[PDB]
DNA sequence: TATACAACCTACTACCTC
RNA sequence: UGAGGUAGUAGGUUGUAUA
């Protein structure tokens, strides 16, 4: 018999200075730290699309209830948790008639047919952006049921060109009912789940909006976390590898900081997932003095990780260019090695949190399976870990396997218990999925509010 | 200095948790049957500076509230004190017209529209009534939350062991052979296609064997058994310093763990189990004629979808950094009549993704268990026959695991 | 440039929602 | 694209050993 070591979940700081551990439980007994005094908001759509949205913002207003409110908390409502004001009634609007969607969209071709429908509606947020004296914070987009049947990231990245935050929107999510097909059954019905579907749009809008939901407080202060994700660009000619990368150090005191390392350094061979020594210098260069600008001093360690191994020739430069007694640690967290382990008695998965030690730079970290707290599973069938290695470098596991549920604990995009992986390599990824689809960028924003 | 709070059980809870939670923040003390009969009448009486009441629809009948609601009025009647009583309307199907009495003569709140501005306007008219408070302790909102509603809901010092899917093996054939065989073995024959697990690897001295007896595939049989080599499988593992410039110690692991994957696959040519084929390996099922009413050990591993039948299916994989196992991952093959394939590659997803919601723990433990039972031939072993007079051995029995923290399961 | 094989790497589609 | 997860299908690279 092997035994397994326990990770104890680590805990987010509200507001108030005071301590949780699911977001959705301590947003509404505290609420969000910043103060943000308003969204207004602004729709680029059909008619129907305002009329839609504006029932929708109405409906939220007022508390929502799930079925089982255990396992998915009920929603009290916009203004009783932020306390902010997103109304229905302080609302531009863009319109787009029907006759320019079927002129754009009747033939054409795809890549024809995606690219002006990515320059109509672009065109209409821009030119609302430029000239105009009313304010908007947030654009949603609201794209009818024929349009989404590629665009969602090219309008991500021609709107990043201006960096204006934006939100797509698909009417089935928001009118789910009266999209009915089928023989009378909604294609998807959220009937069971209408507490969550508001507490994700919400708490989406109030960080795309300049808001700060929750923050994290149980990590080492000094040290930096950098996540390299590698994106095949290779779909154009000359063939190539971007990789990108995300930056979550702490502030000088009682902060946290988490934006984009972005400025993809290309790869010209073909299934090299590797970097050049030039690029490698200036990517680590680029991270320190990123870090130093905020903290006014140089880092105490650096811990870098990603999906692949990091080979002898990218370390040696990583080393070069480190100043004085900043250590590196290189961590690879694969994700599909199948080991699955079972429960010998009982129905119910694994409990979230516990780790295999296979040697002292490998591990079995279990991000999925069953979380008291809810008393539900945070996946299906049986859960599958990722695999921890400390590839270069020198550091503890434990403290590694800590860092790792600390910073899967940092998902702002949706609102959930926590995810499957560090949140960091997702965003990078993200990232790189905007600008793979984008035309030779220069300088880009390093605010997640522009791509996510 | 108390506050009290009246609703119905069942019904109008979560507004009631979030209030009190709310205003215990702030520093009101509030009395409510949540956070907790004789007491309650006490309360009313002796302790309470504010009564207030929650109408809805499935309240504004129940007895409780309305003997509650009574005792009050005739606290209020005494006290001489005229908001004493301060209905909260929390509902939207009930008309201000249908209240019930000695609350119909009382403007209300109306936290129906917003509970943010209910909430505000309460904290105004507690303030301008000078109702007493204590500086914000936020830390007690957080403490009695974490004391009541997550009480069972925690982590329990608790003992359980974990199967897994890594079966070991448990014995080694103990010499790998390093056979010439030199023009006796055509530079066109394909090494695979051949009865024992062999492969042409390192400089000539190919066809690595782990036994002899190639014959009536390669009739030469001429061999001088003088310039074969032979290793130690003990030292070709854990490092022994195998390690030699005919063949280092590294490619030496991954040579030997082809040869269990071809043991395993040339094995199961041999049971009564038909294949299957996937992107990058082979799964294995059984037919439908086969094992009685399709149960093995009162475990099904056949039944019916629909107008389909489906089968469990397993896979395997050698591995040798931790100890020698054989990594076997579960599958589901669909198949028509029952013994005839189907051909769809594009229904098969779409049918192991439907059948795969209803399976849990349980049942991916036994039907995955009793596979690995059914083909084994010893008692506590499976044979592969890797030779004629040499085989490799797997544990019936997969690597347990036990730890020391855990879960009360639900009911 | 090409056959076979272990070890890793990515990128799409399609169906569930506890 | 409100989100999370589970699978399947395709490829590619390295490392030997052959051609
Ligand atoms: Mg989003």
């Amino acid at each position: 018999m092997k035994e397994l070591i326990y990770i104890e979940e680590p805990s987010i700081l509200f507001a108030h200075g005071q301590k949780c551990t699911d977001p959705r439980d301590g947003l509404a007994l505290f609420g969000p730290l910043n103060q943000i005094y308003g969204i207004k908001s602004g729709v680029v759509g059909t008619q129907k699309g305002l009329q839609i949205f504006k029932s929708y913002l109405d409906k939220i207003q007022k508390p929502i209830y799930n079925h089982n409110n255990i396992t998915r908390p009920m929603f009290p409502g916009f203004e009783a948790v932020f306390g902010c004001k997103w109304e229905s009634q302080n609302i531009v609007f863009k319109e787009i008639t029907d006759e320019e969607i079927r002129r754009y969209l009747f033939n054409a071709s795809t890549h024809k047919r995606t690219y002006d429908l990515v320059t109509l509606f672009n065109d209409k947020i821009i030119t609302a952006n430029k000239n105009d004296e009313e304010r908007v914070d947030v654009w949603f987009v609201i794209v009818p049921e024929e349009i989404y049947k590629q665009f969602h990231d090219q309008l991500k990245a021609r709107l990043l060109e201006h960096t204006i935050p934006t939100q797509i929107l698909r009417e089935s999510t928001l009118a789910w009912r009266d999209f009915k097909n089928t023989f009378g059954a909604p294609i998807r019905d959220f009937s069971k789940i209408e507490g969550h579907l508001a507490w994700t749009i919400s708490t989406a809008a109030y960080y795309k909006a300049g808001g700060k939901p929750w923050k994290l407080g149980d990590i080492r202060p000094g040290v930096c976390y950098l996540g390299l994700v590698y994106k095949k660009i290779e779909k154009s000619k000359n063939p190539q590898n971007a990789c990108c990368a995300a930056q979550m150090f702490l502030d000088n005191g009682d902060g946290t900081v988490f934006k984009g390392e972005v400025g993809p350094w290309y790869n010209p061979e073909k299934g090299e997932y590797h970097l050049k020594p030039k690029e490698a210098k200036a990517l680590l260069t680029q991270a320190l003095e990123s870090y130093k600008e905020q903290n006014k001093s140089y880092p105490k360690e650096v811990f870098i990780h990603a999906r692949t191994r990091f080979n002898d020739e990218e370390w040696n430069a990583f080393n070069e260019v480190t100043p004085k007694n900043t250590n590196l640690v290189g961590v690879t967290i694969t994700k599909s090695k199948p080991l699955k382990l079972y429960k010998t008695e009982g129905a119910f998965p694994i409990m979230r949190g516990n780790a295999y030690i296979v040697d002292e730079k490998k591990a079995f970290l279990w991000t999925l399976g069953f979380v008291p707290k809810l008393q539900s599973t945070l996946s299906m069938e049986v859960p599958n870990p990722i695999f921890i290695e400390i590839n270069k470098g020198e550091a503890e596991i434990q403290q590694v396997l800590k860092d790792i549920l600390a910073l899967t604990k940092l998902n702002y995009n949706a609102c959930i218990y926590a995810d499957g992986e560090p949140v960091t390599l997702r965003f990078a990824n993200k990232i790189g999925e905007i600008l793979t689809a984008s035309t030779e960028i220069k300088t880009p924003p390093l605010a997640f509010k522009y791509y996510i | 200095n108390k506050i009290f709070i009246s609703h119905a059980t069942p019904e109008d809870d979560d507004f009631t948790r979030w209030l009190s939670l709310k205003l215990i923040g702030l520093g009101y003390e509030v009395w409510c049957d949540i956070l907790f009969w004789s007491t309650i009448e006490k309360e009313i009486r002796e302790n309470t500076c504010k009564f207030l009441i929650v109408s809805s629809t499935a309240g504004n009948k129940r007895e409780g509230v309305l003997k509650e609601l009574a005792v009050a009025t005739k606290v209020k009647k005494h006290l001489q004190d005229d908001m004493f009583i301060i209905p909260l309307a929390i509902d939207e199907n009930l008309s201000y017209d249908d209240i019930n009495i000695e609350i119909v003569r009382l403007n209300a709140i109306d936290f129906k529209k917003s509970w943010a501005k209910g909430l505000q306007d309460l904290l105004d008219a507690f303030e301008k009534q000078n109702v007493p408070k204590k500086p914000p302790d936020h830390s007690k909102s957080n403490l009695l939350y974490q004391q009541i509603f997550l009480h069972d809901k925690q982590a329990i010092e608790k003992e359980e062991t974990y199967d897994s899917n890594w079966f070991p093996i448990i014995s080694f054939p103990n010499e790998l052979r390093f056979h010439r065989y030199d023009w006796r073995l055509p530079k066109q024959f394909d090494v695979r296609t051949l009865a024992f697990p062999a492969i042409r690897y390192k400089e000539y001295l190919c066809t690595f064997a782990w036994e002899y007896d190639f014959i009536h595939q390669l009739p030469k049989t001429e061999t001088y058994n003088g310039q074969e080599s032979i290793r130690i499988s003990t030292s070709d593992i854990l490092s022994g310093r195998y390690d030699t410039d005919f063949i280092r110690n590294y490619e030496c692991q991954r040579l030997i763990v082809q040869l269990i994957n071809k043991a395993f696959e040339l094995r199961m040519k041999d049971k009564n189990v038909r294949e299957y084929q996937m992107s990058k390996t082979f799964a294995y099922w059984i037919e439908k004629g086969k094992l009685e009413k399709d149960k093995f050990e009162k475990i099904k591993l056949v039944g019916k979808q629909k107008n389909k039948y489906w089968h469990f299916g397993i896979s395997a994989a050698g591995k040798l950094y931790p100890s020698p196992v054989l990594m076997v991952s579960s599958h589901i093959i669909f198949t028509m009549d029952g013994i005839n394939l189907i051909k769809s590659k594009s229904i098969q997803h779409s049918s192991r993704r439907k059948q795969g919601k209803n399976w849990w723990n349980d049942k991916w433990r036994e039907k995955l268990l009793a596979f690995i039972r059914f083909l084994s031939d010893d008692q506590n072993a499976i044979y592969l026959n890797v030779g004629s007079e040499e085989k490799i051995l797997i544990s019936n029995k997969p690597l347990k695991f036990f730890g020391k923290m855990s879960y009360v399961t639900p009911s």
